């Protein structure tokens, strides 16, 4: 009966070829052309955060988009004021091998976690003083590579052994487990309501999840390579995939299927992160080629590059009022660009 | 828990010395900025010292420089020198850490009392006290000589109550930022020079008096202090 | 072992074989909405004054 | 500012704590041990003294050593790999008395990453593959290996094999032979870090 | 006595 | 302005000295300082760049000293201090030539004490006491500077000399050079051990062309340096000693525009570097 039910999962992924296929009646480009380009984008590095010592491996925007926490494997999570520079907190880490960091809305909480498989909750407001561990989040069998916070009680983490969970921090278990990744979950991100949220693996498949059910609501497999960053565009209702196939896609909830490929003859090097602006309109992604480029997310050509760091840019955000952008590379500097 | 214990307060003789400690603990001392704040028996709050983290600035009051120095095993220290009649008062020990966010004046010690035998920003509570009953709406109000609000949006004004018998508690810093167990029935307003407290649906834990303090520029200065009293 | 993972992806197929899509014209159509409503007040396409500018 | 001056000065006073620690960390000597399973990474890990990663960290005639056992992480290493980049060296242990170690020393020595980093190599289990080779010959793993099938030739063998897996000139592959029954491997290590090191301070200046 | 030097002696 | 050969020869070396160290040394000092980071190898290359820039500003000055053959126009107190900074910058780059040969042969003989007690703190350190150390050097030369007329012009000169002469030559040639050939011709040495045989002849060709442009940029301004001494002015031995003493510090100042093609530039890191700031 297993030949049976391999045909049964053959044929049914070739009628979900055929409904999606079915309704690309017309492209993305063929709507978009009738719309003026952004024309060349300018971005200066407004302020440069020189506080780490090895590569950055990620960063996260404060809701009041001011405040930046940023992982380094120097061992320490930096809480920046974007505004003056200024360092407001300095995390000492149990272990060093920090591949993701994230800020919680309300922003009395900052998670890390890396090749240790354990995600950190760390209290900001402590009534003590200093920042402390408030629960370390230890169920994972692989390197956690992204974590993100629903609210102050619950975060959703990415982890390498091809699995993604939901917690409690209050408890510390395991709420829900999303499986059905092949591949080492290397991003995720949620959407603007928290009531979902699409991971992308290195099976070159990114699976829309949602929290309250833990199922896979829809599976969008366009990539070559493995997805290294993913990112919903603002009005939650599409996300661009980057990977390692020098490649982004735009992806549509929806519609099931891509809209839009942002590459270029002349790039090679796989995208590292992903971030839409403000009003969508703008997709900047990082690269290995040490360079953050600029997309017209409509009209899918470069508007412009975000030259200026000396190494891979490893992470890439974008403020919540859209009013900067802030990359940060393996040379060990976070630069705000505007 | 957080806990500020100062002692070495009594009787001193004129024209004397006497140090002051302020034992710390349950919170990390090194990481906070540390106040001493005076209050004559039948006056209000005074500023007197303050010491940065890391001892990097100490500032004193106008008619505190030269006489004090303060100091700072998780504990502070005030060296008076020439202790004249006006300095008889109780001292308090207050944490104030700094940063982007931060609630400075959050914690106050519980004081010793120390009995002895020209362009800084003026802020006077017109009203020293006010009738009111439980369940009604009492408004205080201050003013500033100067305008404590800054260039960079934030407006540096703090309120205080000071419970009959207790150690002030930090209601309200920066003019509008509720303090940290502090229930919501209290707000802060205010324009620039021109401040008000708003407590709806007063409660018989509420009544006290209130200072309203400017951290602007040192020396911070407290204003008279509206007393609020039952019926 | 290896059957009941076979059953899973099946299951998993046919539930998200059987979601509703909509026309990919209405999903760029909305997309656009979307970047025009929202074209006036996004700070990085057209660049604030320094007045406005909090890293000027 | 008006009290952002306290807290531009304890942004200070926390960035002078991170240099001092970065001052402290960039003194320790960072050890990446690979490895197949069961290879001798444990032995010799847990006879020089001290679940994803587990740092072992000794001292050892005033070099500290960071050395890191990634062992655990069942996953691909190129989604994690260049996070050791950094590594002063790479420890490479073979399990002699026992293709697919060959194949993991060729990706980790013609890594993009690794380029320069140079691996001490060690061939554990020496008498074990002494007695095997007096069991059973070496011609069962190596079907072009032709010549005499006593220890020192079929051990040269093996060591010739796995030295000509790299090819940047830039680096040296360190191999030494260890029966496990003894206590040498730490100064052995510290051997070839000093000459890493050397060679690594050579290449800074430029005249190397 | 006086010994004109260059500038760089 | 009066071409006689030995001044219009040290003219020409003096402008060409110019013409490729200010754009040679401004580049790398601009790669080094902002576009590099501040390891511990680059703290030395910085603070020699920095000595070598210093010495071509302070080169139009000796461009104009030798097109007016003398007859200072300006104070007492410019030429008190400006034949001061001129030899403060001069000997500070071969200070720090000594201190950056001595670091290479450190990195090599001592690696164990070298990882754990050798920071950037430690380079800034030895390097301000480098300049410290260059400027005590320059009090003897702050010192005597007099101006007198003793001529249609005032011509401005000068134990006012000999202990002045003798105490340069020692500090600023023969514990350098020594200190220079003994560290290279170690790091020579021990490149011939393991792992090293297959440099050896890229290290020894950089170390002898290094050694071999600091001694002929060195060499004949001590050698006329103790030579002045022995042979008195007046005299036709000793006044073709004057008129090409102008070539002698052309080449010392020349050294300054060398250096940056012999230290930073040999780093293909900082070549890297150096050749994307170049560009736009």
């Amino acid at each position: 009966e297993l030949d049976q039910l391999r045909q049964e999962a053959e044929q049914l992924k070739n009628q979900i070829r055929d409904a999606r296929k079915a309704c690309a009646d017309a492209t993305l480009s063929q709507i978009t052309n009738n719309i003026d380009p952004v024309g060349r984008i300018q971005m200066r590095t407004r302020r440069t955060l020189r506080g780490h010592l090895a590569k950055i491996y990620a960063m996260h925007w404060g809701t009041d988009s001011r405040l930046l926490v940023s992982a380094s494997q120097d061992g320490k999570l930096i809480i920046w004021d974007s505004y003056t520079t200024n360092k407001v907190h300095a995390i000492p880490l149990r272990s060093s091998w920090v591949m993701t960091c994230a800020y919680a809305p309300s922003g009395n909480y900052v998670a890390c976690g890396g090749l240790d498989n354990i995600c950190s909750i760390y209290n900001l407001k402590t009534r003590e003083g200093n920042v402390r561990v408030s629960r370390e989040l230890a169920g994972h069998t692989g390197y956690l590579s992204c974590c993100r916070f629903l609210d102050d009680n619950q975060i959703v983490t990415s982890s390498g052994d091809t699995t993604c969970a939901l917690w409690d921090i209050e408890t510390g278990q395991q709420t829900t487990t999303f499986t059905g990744h092949t591949g080492d979950v290397m991003s995720l991100s949620l959407a603007p309501d928290t009531r979902l949220f699409v991971s992308g693996a290195c099976d070159a498949s990114a699976k829309l999840w949602d929290v309250r059910e833990g199922m896979c609501r829809q599976t969008f497999t366009g990539h070559e390579s493995d997805i290294n960053a993913i990112c919903f565009f603002p009005n939650g209702n599409a996300f661009a995939t980057g990977s390692d196939d020098a490649t982004c896609r735009l992806f549509d909830l929806r519609a099931d299927q891509e809209l839009m490929t942002y590459s270029h003859d002349n790039i090679i090097c796989g995208i590292t992160s992903v971030s839409f602006s403000k009003s969508g309109r703008l997709l900047l992604a990082g690269y290995d080629d040490f360079n953050c480029n600029v997309w017209d997310a409509l009209k899918a050509d470069r508007a412009g590059v975000l030259a200026g760091h000396d190494n891979r840019v490893s992470c890439l955000g974008v403020t919540d009022d859209g009013m900067a952008v802030a990359t940060g590379s393996w040379d060990s500097f976070l630069k705000i660009w505007n | 828990d957080v806990q500020l214990v100062e002692s070495g307060g009594g009787l001193v003789q004129p024209g004397g010395s006497r140090k002051l400690s302020c034992s710390a603990s349950g919170f990390a001392f090194s990481s906070f900025g540390m106040h001493w704040v005076r209050q004559a028996p039948e006056k209000g709050l005074e500023w007197v010292a303050y010491i940065s983290s890391g001892s990097g600035t100490i500032y004193y009051a106008d008619t505190v420089k030269g006489r004090f120095t303060i100091s700072r095993k998780n504990t502070l220290f005030l060296q008076m020198t020439s202790l004249r009649s006006e300095d008889t008062a109780m001292y308090y020990c207050v944490r104030s850490i700094y940063y982007y966010g931060s609630s400075p004046f959050d914690f106050w010690g519980q004081g010793t009392t120390l009995t002895v035998s020209g362009s800084d920003i003026v802020m006077t509570q017109a009203t020293s006290s006010v009738p009111v009953t439980p369940g009604e709406s009492v408004s205080i109000s201050c003013r500033s000589s100067k305008s404590l609000l800054h260039s960079n949006g934030n407006t540096y004004l703090y309120w205080f109550l000071q419970r009959p018998g207790q150690s002030p508690q930090l209601l309200i810093y920066r003019m509008s930022n509720l303090a940290s167990g502090v229930p919501d029935r209290f707000s802060g307003s205010g324009s620039g020079t021109a401040f008000t407290l708003t407590i709806s649906r007063l409660e018989a834990e509420d009544v006290g008096v209130y200072y309203c303090m400017q951290h602007l520029e040192y020396p911070l200065t407290f204003g008279a202090g509206t007393k609020l009293e039952l019926k | 072992a290896s059957i009941a993972q076979a059953r899973k992806l099946v299951e998993q197929l046919k539930m998200e074989a059987n979601i509703d899509r909509i026309k990919v014209s209405k999903a760029a159509a909305d997309l656009m909405a979307y970047c025009e409503a929202h074209a006036k007040e996004d700070p990085l396409l057209t660049p604030v004054p320094a007045s406005e500018n909090p890293f000027r | 500012s008006a009290e952002e001056r306290a807290a531009l000065e304890r942004s200070k006073a926390i960035e002078k704590n991170l240099k001092e620690d970065g001052i402290s960390a960039a003194k320790d000597v960072k050890l990446l041990l690979l490895g197949a399973d069961n290879s001798g990474k444990s032995t010799i890990v847990k006879q020089m003294k001290i679940t994803g990663i587990v740092e072992t960290h000794f001292t050892f005639k005033n070099l500290h050593f960071r050395l890191f056992d990634v062992g655990g992480q069942r996953s691909e290493r190129k989604k994690w790999i260049h996070c050791f980049e950094d590594v002063t060296a790479i420890i490479f242990c073979v399990d002699l008395s026992d293709h697919e170690s060959l194949m993991l020393f060729d990706s980790i020595c013609n890594n993009k990453f690794f380029i320069d980093t140079s691996i001490i190599l060690f061939l554990n289990k020496k008498d074990l593959f002494g007695e095997k080779i007096k069991k059973s010959p070496l011609t069962i793993c190596f079907p072009e290996y032709t010549g005499p099938n006593t220890y020192e030739d079929a051990a040269a063998y093996i060591q010739a094999q796995f030295e000509s897996k790299n090819r940047s000139p830039n680096k040296e592959i360190y191999c030494h032979m260890t029966c496990a029954t003894d206590t040498n491997n730490a100064q052995v290590i510290f051997d070839a870090v000093t000459d890493i090191i050397i060679a690594n301070n050579l290449r800074g200046c430029g005249l190397y | 006595s006086f010994k004109p030097m260059p500038l760089x002696r | 302005p009066w071409n006689e050969p030995p001044v219009i020869l040290s003219m020409v070396i003096l402008s060409l000295t110019f013409l490729l160290g200010l754009p040679g040394n401004g580049l790398v000092l601009w790669v080094a300082g902002l576009k590099m980071q501040r390891t511990v190898n680059t703290i030395w290359f910085l603070h020699l760049t920095l000595a070598d820039l210093l010495c071509c500003l302070s080169l139009p000055f000796s461009l104009a000293h030798l097109a007016l053959q003398g007859q200072w126009p300006y104070g007492r107190f410019l030429c008190k201090l400006i034949p001061s900074i001129i030899v403060l910058n001069m000997f500070a780059s071969v200070f720090l030539l000594t201190a950056i040969s001595l670091d290479r042969c450190l990195v090599v003989f001592k690696p164990i004490w070298c990882q754990n007690h050798r920071n950037v703190g430690m380079a800034c350190s030895i390097c301000g006491c480098i300049w410290v150390v260059a400027f005590v050097m320059c009090i003897p030369v702050f010192v005597y500077r007099e101006i007198f007329t003793t001529d249609n012009h005032n011509r401005c000169g000068y134990t006012p000399l000999v202990a002045i002469t003798i105490t340069r030559l020692v500090v600023g040639f023969l514990l350098p050079s020594v200190i220079m050939i003994a560290c290279y011709s170690f790091i020579v040495f021990r490149m011939q051990r393991g792992r090293f045989a297959k440099s050896q002849s890229k290290t020894f060709r950089v170390a002898v062309v290094v050694v071999a442009v600091f001694l002929v940029c060195w060499t004949p301004y001590h050698i006329f340096g103790v030579l002045s001494l022995l042979t008195d002015p007046e005299t036709p031995l000793g006044k073709t000693l004057m008129s090409w003493d102008h070539v002698c510090i052309a080449l010392a100042s020349a050294n300054s525009c060398f250096n940056p093609f012999l230290y930073a530039l040999l780093g293909k890191d900082f070549r890297k570097k150096a050749r994307q700031s170049i560009q736009g």
